[PDB]
RNA sequence: CACCUAAUUUCGAAUCCAGCAUGAGAAGCU
């Protein structure tokens, strides 16, 4: 194609976050203090995964729509090729159109992570059976990613937007059924020439 | 052509070159002195590991520093549990802050080049016949059989011991003619209470702590407490254990026949992080702790019955060091008599005891001739033409391989010498056929099947029940899913179907099942 | 081959039909447009010797 | 004549990703790990960049309107008369710009780590799927140099809008879940070719 | 070193330890033969004995007796291994082929002779080709043409010797070797000739190819004395 | 004459090394499992081309230089006899003085010998279109080479090394566009007599 | 001077290869062309009969032997080719061996 | 402070080229 859309979006977390960290070193480095680390760059910077679950919020609302749409998140499930899913983020022949970034926190992660704690507490008699250390981001923390469109159509904004939006009433990263990542998006979307640095 | 560098005199140390092609067996740690026998070692082209303790197996990936291994040759079992040996030495010799003589990079690139392969199945490599067998020490113990040119060399490395629980109470042999056999003299002057640890573990339940080698004796009590009653629980600590647990596990088909669900039962409960061993160490509840992180454990405590080689206690009865009547039932076990047998690995008293009861078995003793394989070709040559500037003969007989002689014989000698589950062929090809279609089986699992199946039939069984095997914890069976409209109860009769025609394939030969799997993956 | 499949096994026991000219035709077709290059001639021969 | 030499330093913004080649480092390390990173036997990263400059210019140049040939499609003969088979070769002539590979400053002890990866059924919200992956860290610094043989005037113009539209895209595997985003400096110089005598 | 004993010769070489057969005390690699104890009387018993028929019996007791027994060009396999056990001996069912070389004899199988027969196809069909055994211009514009590609080297001795040979063997042997010397590669761009010496572009340099493909071309209309005289004067063998 | 110079390289592979097998049986033996085998002898080591390299370069820049070089790189184009590369490395009524060795790696295959896979991918898809398999040498492995220069001069150890430089800046073999082949070496050089074996 | 006779024939030493010529500044194969070569590792016999002998001509014919492992044997030395070395059994015979 | 998981699938091919050029002589014993 000659164009391409971007979608610059916005996170703004009105609840607390949490995305565990990923990396097996960081991780046994971070177990001597904290149980439960967030997701960070090398560059003390929060790491979220934006892609699969703007997947899975398309996948759970166009599959309530009744539209053939496959579900990528069973065990070794293969996407189809055939559905809007499939074109947009992804098949087993033909790639993502959008490719979507990663949540990179405008913020150092000594700024916006915090070390807490948590209890599992028996019900009886009412007393901390268990004190456990884990790693959340403050409220108002601002995630900037860019979703860029390679072969734009015309429904492919509003269902990344549907998507957002689902993902703000359902959470976003770990944690969300205790009451983690309630967020909020804005998106200021473009579309650009793929020529745009020639010459 | 033999060179004891390590194991002449020592006994930690091994090092057995045999120059044909040079192939290396056994190097191993007992820093300059190790630099030199790596020098005296030279350019190995294989390089054999028969069992995975340091002793005969921690010189490897140094060899690899240095860039004089070309091929690494040895069971799974060994494989991987020397990988756990490698990646513990490498921490102990962090903790302790001692100059390391190889790094981790050289531990993973000692992994390229090594081609696991089981018992009892030959590869012809460079000019020579390597075969594997068993002998009892651990779980990936192996003898080598090499079958030269100018001789049939057998390396018995560690010969395991008739008080075994997890091993084959004989050891395998090779089937043919044997020339030159290597041995080992480790208690060839100590010899011969299995039940006196079940005895003393009921008197005792104060909880009894009772320590061992991480490999080898640690899983032998377990079995011992495993078989019999025992209501008290049997605690693993010493993070080696329970992964050399796991291992032993995994690798159940390379064990008696008695043990091919679980194998130690599920009457252990391991201990993971250090804090639970402090837990366990301020606890009171009766128990047995199996350990190999023992001070934590045992500064409470202080049975302690000691196991090993070192209410404190002594059990010599769970060592797999050969005794010297086995080892002499392991010569008197042999097609024929071999003609010189090398004495290594022992201390001097024990090599002169048993160098003198085998002189008593009228055998020829060395305490570190010419063999002739010739093919006899038996065949009128005088009927000859010339095409292409070649006297070649259009010819029509039997490759007679007997011992000592490779004779080639006509069809006149053969008219003289005249005077697991099981599936169809059609059933198997169907089967593989749906599930190709399913995509159940893919191309990429034939592939890793024709590997496994190259490996050995018992690799490919561990590699299919692997496959098949059900997760009590996900329920998932790390087959590949099927496609379309199929039920749960149908795609679980599909995946028996696949490890029922997988193990029906596995009992075929190594050549059917090729003509088999090139019609759905050509290249293997 | 018929003597070689006879006495090999017996030691073991313990097509469409188009003209030549529109085959030539055929050949030189594809062999302008490039489907049937130097090194698929050659490797067809060498499969073509090794039998049918 | 003159050699246009192109010094380009790449610090890593994402996480990247470009999984190993090489079989007999794949099948040995496929106990640890399910997609090892692309390396060197000196314990370096090793990221292919020609095709990346290759793919990226045929893009921009097919969407442009000028005439290119696509390499994209399978078993793809270049035409030889457009710019990329001038700039990154052809068949019957070679490339005027040979591309280096991206070399790590860095071994993998220090930017290389191992992540755990999942996939998530989409009803129950339950981990169906782990797998494990090398990645590169972030911040890591990679060079390498674009060596061009008989320069114009448009071949810098050309590798710096391939290097922007590499930023904009991602360079190396997994470029859709955000991995491989980069950023590029150039050092650009104009060298003579008998300058080693 | 050679003992004796009650008829026995010890022969001791430095490979090995022979007794043809009172015993000895060191060590019989080799025995060459109530017996039983003369073998179990014999300290380091033998590696390999060297023993009508009852023999063969005799063999089988020392078969039993653990002890290995005989009874009475280099030659290399290029074979495979299947194998099989039929009537206690490993077996192979190969058919193949005895080469017989000044030191080796190897057995290979048939793959190795579809190999040479592959190769001696491949030299027969080159041998006999079409009918072994046009332009025009005048006889001295051949001669400056001939002159002035001898003097660029386009037309090189060599050239003009299979040029002769060539038409020796006929006028449509020699018309396809200029047709196959002057034929533009559509994929490479270049002809079967020597380049040209000097400061030429690409249109003289492919006129004066098209001038060498007239020139030999209208040469070949003439006879053979005048070809022969026309061409000693350039290459005189 | 009396003298001869003796020029010991040893050069390390910094990336890949590709060196095309020429051997028409090798090839059609390894076609099965790579398909692009390593240039490779029979005792298992790798062969890289030496003389060409170093010809190449010499004039190459020679040619940049101004000085009086042939080239003898174009189709069927003879040397001259009178360069200075054309000394070095011959002409048609005289030979190289410089006897330019293979270079033969001290380690052998299947220790530094890789088999790899290679990748072209759609640019509208991002597919792989197509893989192949090739065999390379791996980065670090050494190679050792001698130069033997009958007739010393004192320009011709500055010239060999120059042209060293150049097959370090551009690549020694192989796909040299791609970033493979690029080496670097170690000179030792010495002049020793020509009557040194005259005992 | 005896012939340097191979033990091997020529479906065991020789292979057929692909020899070049690279323009310099397209970097495109100009030409090509199959040469035969024998590989490495071959070996080779060959006797040397020296009849009237003196007491220096073994070392000789041994400095030359090294010359030769260090130059080359046979064609295209320049190129690496013919790189070789030699091991020397002598010996001291009568003539009358045959007698 | 724990605990489960760490697998799986496709591709692994295609093409160009394989030519020129030089030298075919002279000595002694006889
Ligand atoms: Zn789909
Ligand atoms: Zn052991
Ligand atoms: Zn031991
Ligand atoms: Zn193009
Ligand atoms: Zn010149």
């Amino acid at each position: 194609a000659k164009t391409m859309k971007k979608i610059y979006v916005t996170m703004k977390t009105l609840s607390p976050l949490y995305t565990g960290e990923v990396r097996r070193e960081d991780k046994e480095a971070a177990q001597k203090r904290v149980n439960f680390p967030v997701r960070k760059t090398a560059t003390n910077k929060v790491l979220i995964p934006f892609k699969g679950a703007l997947r899975s919020a398309l996948e759970i609302m166009l599959k309530a729509k009744g539209e053939n749409v496959c579900d990528t998140g069973e065990s070794r499930a293969r996407p189809c090729g055939r559905c809007v899913t499939c074109s947009l983020f992804g098949s087993m022949g033909r790639a993502g159109r959008a490719s979507v970034d990663f949540l990179i926190s405008n913020d150092t992660k000594e700024q916006i992570v915090r070390e807490s704690t948590h209890l599992r507490i028996e019900r009886q008699t009412k007393s901390a059976s268990d004190t456990f250390k884990g790693e959340e981001v403050i409220e108002g923390a601002t995630f900037t990613a860019t979703i860029t469109i390679s072969n734009p159509q015309e429904k492919d904004l509003s269902l990344i937007q549907s998507a957002l939006k689902f993902i703000e009433e359902n959470g976003i990263g770990g944690w969300l059924n205790k009451g983690y990542g309630r967020v909020s998006f804005e998106v200021k979307s473009e579309d650009v020439a793929t020529d745009r640095f020639l010459k | 052509m033999i060179k004891f560098i390590g194991g002449a005199s020592k006994v930690t140390g091994s090092a057995f070159l045999l120059e044909t092609a040079k192939i290396l067996i056994d190097c191993g740690i007992e820093n300059e002195i190790i630099e030199k026998k790596i020098n005296e070692i030279g350019k190995a082209d294989i390089c054999i590991l028969t069992h995975a303790h340091l002793d005969h197996s921690g010189l490897v990936p140094l060899l690899v520093k240095k860039r004089k291994v070309n091929k690494i040759i040895s069971t799974p079992a060994t494989k991987e549990l020397c990988r756990l040996l490698f990646n513990d030495f490498q921490r102990i010799q962090e903790e302790n802050n001692d100059i390391p003589l190889y790094s981790y990079d050289d531990i993973e690139s000692s992994f390229e080049i090594w081609d696991e392969i089981d018992d009892r199945n030959t590869i012809e490599l460079f000019d020579t016949k390597i075969t594997f067998y068993n002998n009892s020490h651990i779980i990936g113990s192996v003898s080598v059989f090499i079958e030269t040119h100018n001789g049939n060399y057998l390396f018995s490395g560690d010969i395991g011991s008739k008080l075994q629980q997890l091993m084959d109470y004989p050891p395998d042999m090779p089937d043919g003619n044997v020339d030159y056999l290597i041995l080992e003299s480790t208690y060839g002057n100590k010899s011969h209470d299995r039940d006196r640890l079940l005895e003393i573990a009921k008197t005792t339940c104060g909880k009894v702590l009772i320590p061992s080698f991480a490999i080898g004796r640690l899983q032998e009590v377990l079995y011992t407490f495993s078989n019999y009653n025992f209501n008290f629980p049997v605690y693993i600590d010493s993070p080696m254990g329970s992964k050399v647990t796991n291992l032993i596990k995994e690798y159940n088909i390379y064990l008696k026949k008695k043990l091919r669900d679980d194998l130690f039962n599920n009457k252990y409960i391991a201990i993971n992080t250090s804090n639970q061993s402090k837990e366990l160490s301020n606890s009171k509840e009766p128990a047995v702790i199996i350990s190999a992180r023992i001070l934590n454990h045992l500064e409470q405590i202080k049975t302690l019955i000691f196991v090993g080689y070192q209410r404190i206690e002594k059990l010599n009865s769970f060592s797999a060091h050969a005794d010297q009547d086995e080892l002499i039932d392991y010569i008197e076990r042999l097609k024929y008599t071999p003609y010189k047998v090398f004495l290594v690995h022992g201390e001097k008293e024990q090599r002169e005891i048993l160098a003198k009861r085998i002189i008593s078995k009228k055998i020829r003793v060395e305490l570190p001739i010419l063999i002739e394989k010739k093919v006899v070709l038996n065949i009128n040559t005088d009927n000859m033409c010339n095409f292409a500037s070649y006297r070649l003969m259009p010819f029509s007989g039997f490759i007679v391989e007997k011992d000592d002689r490779i004779e080639i014989n006509d069809k006149n000698w053969f008219d003289m010498i005249w005077n697991l589950p099981d599936m169809s062929h059609d059933k198997i090809i169907e089967n593989i056929e749906y599930l190709f279609n399913i995509k159940i089986l893919s191309k990429n699992r034939i592939k890793e099947f024709w590997e496994e199946f190259c490996k050995g039939q018992k690799a490919a069984i561990k590699y299919i029940t692997q496959v098949h095997r059900k997760n009590p914890n996900t329920g998932r069976r790390n087959w590949n899913p099927p496609e379309g409209d199929f039920t749960d109860n149908e795609i679980e009769k599909l995946y028996e179907t696949a490890y029922n025609t997988l193990l029906s394939l596995i009992k075929y030969d190594k050549n059917k099942v090729y003509n088999i799997l090139i019609n759905f993956n050509p290249k293997l | 081959d018929m003597i070689w499949n006879e006495e090999y096994n017996k030691m073991r026991s313990q097509l469409p039909d188009m003209s030549h000219d529109k085959i030539i035709e055929n050949i030189e077709y594809l062999f302008n447009i490039k489907i049937l290059s130097k090194n698929r001639i050659k490797e067809f021969w060498e499969e073509f010797c090794k039998g049918q």
